């Protein structure tokens, strides 16, 4: 979900 | 026999004062404090005088294992920040430790979130309310044996399983900007629950929700997905939401409705790319409310918390049929709503990549699938 961190 | 489906509705509202103290971690977008902001705002508006307010119970592991696996629930009860090292392998198989971190009181947060949804469904089953509101619920990404998208326990699936004790067909509507994958997956092969999700699709979490995903087996044509692009606004959203839901009500004819009101589909969301205002968002609550069915309203996404408090406060007033002034009353978080201190928001200048022809084409293909129902 979070564009700032990871893939989600 | 004199009923006409009108009049003001009986609304029950679930909230636990401890929900705002749970903290996902530094820099994490999911802030349960937004629920306390919502509660305090609608209290200062005086909306507590028009509805019944309940404190939900803590849902037990038995209630959670009505859908989730025993191993996943046992892991949620045990995992804590002080013993993460011992559960290094279990954290990975259950998808906990990144998007869904471990924090103090994680299981209690799941109990309070889930307790409001299952208690709302029980209240609806007993025919003691018209609508039940749980803004701490709506965690639509949680899977049977793993966490996903800031969600750990899927309160929606548990609440719908509770409604299925007394309702033959239940309708689930998801206006969160993300696809309601966890709910759709749980009821993908049954016709007793119809899931309708409106969401941004294409290089976006969770990656599911294609137009061509319509269900499987006995649940074929009982899953509806409306893929959208960036920058959709109130006029384009309302142009398709009411006719799609109206046709679903006609063909499917449910006896109970669950509405996930994720606020991350609003203009200016930290993670969302839509351009809806609070009025355009709340318009979806007005449409579902007209059909006069047992309605469970839930929360969900929303990561610009000042607008989340605005959105869920106004949608509670909409559920109460209470008009509230645009000037925000003073509250414990009055500074969060600057620099305007108004209830409603304005859209941005972002381009609406959803052309009117695109919206009409997707709607027409969904009408073809809806014709396949008995
Ligand atoms: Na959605
Ligand atoms: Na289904
Ligand atoms: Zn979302």
């Amino acid at each position: 979900x979070n564009p700032e961190q990871x893939w989600g | 026999a004199y009923s006409q489906g009108g009049g003001k509705k009986k609304v029950c509202y679930y909230y636990d004062g401890d929900i705002g103290n749970y903290y996902y971690g530094q820099g994490h977008p999911m802030k349960p404090h937004r629920i306390r902001m919502t509660h305090n705002l609608l209290l200062n508006y005086g909306l507590y005088r028009k509805m019944e307010i309940y404190r939900p119970h803590k849902a037990t592991a038995e209630e959670m294992t009505k859908y989730h696996s025993d191993e996943y629930i046992k892991f949620l009860r045990s995992i804590r920040p002080d013993n993460m090292s011992e559960y290094s392998k279990q954290m990975q198989r259950f998808n906990v430790g990144e998007d869904c971190p471990v924090f103090d009181g994680l299981f209690e947060f799941c109990q309070l979130s889930t307790g409001g949804s299952v208690a709302g469904a029980v209240k609806l089953n007993r025919q003691q309310t018209d609508m039940a509101v749980n803004w701490a619920g709506g965690l639509h990404h949680a899977k049977k044996s793993e966490a996903s998208g800031f969600c750990y326990v899927n309160d929606i699936v548990l609440a719908i399983l509770e409604l299925l004790k007394y309702h033959q067909r239940v309708l689930y509507i998801d206006i969160d900007i993300h696809h309601g994958d966890g709910v759709e997956e749980a009821f993908y092969t049954t016709d007793r629950v119809m899931t309708v999700s409106f969401h941004k699709y294409g290089e976006y979490f969770p990656g599911t929700g294609d137009l061509r995903d319509i269900g499987a087996g006995k649940g074929k044509y009982y899953a509806v997905n409306f893929p959208m692009r960036d920058g959709i606004d109130d006029e384009s959203y309302g142009q398709i939401f009411k006719p799609i839901i109206s046709k679903v009500m006609e063909m499917y004819q449910p006896s109970a409705v669950v509405l996930q009101c994720g606020a991350d589909s609003l203009s200016g969301d930290r993670l969302g790319c839509f351009n809806l205002t609070v009025k355009g968002h709340a318009k979806c609550v007005e449409v579902v409310k007209t059909f006069n069915l047992p309605l469970l309203m839930l929360g969900g996404g929303g990561y610009t918390i000042r607008n989340v408090a605005r959105c869920w406060t106004y949608e509670t007033a909409v559920a109460l049929d209470c008009e509230i002034p645009n000037e925000l009353p003073y509250n414990d978080y009055f500074e969060y709503f600057g620099p305007d201190f108004k209830l409603h928001i304005s859209p941005s200048n972002m381009t609406n990549q959803n052309t009117p022809e695109y919206m009409e084409k997707i709607k027409q293909r969904l009408f073809e699938n809806l014709r396949m129902l008995p």
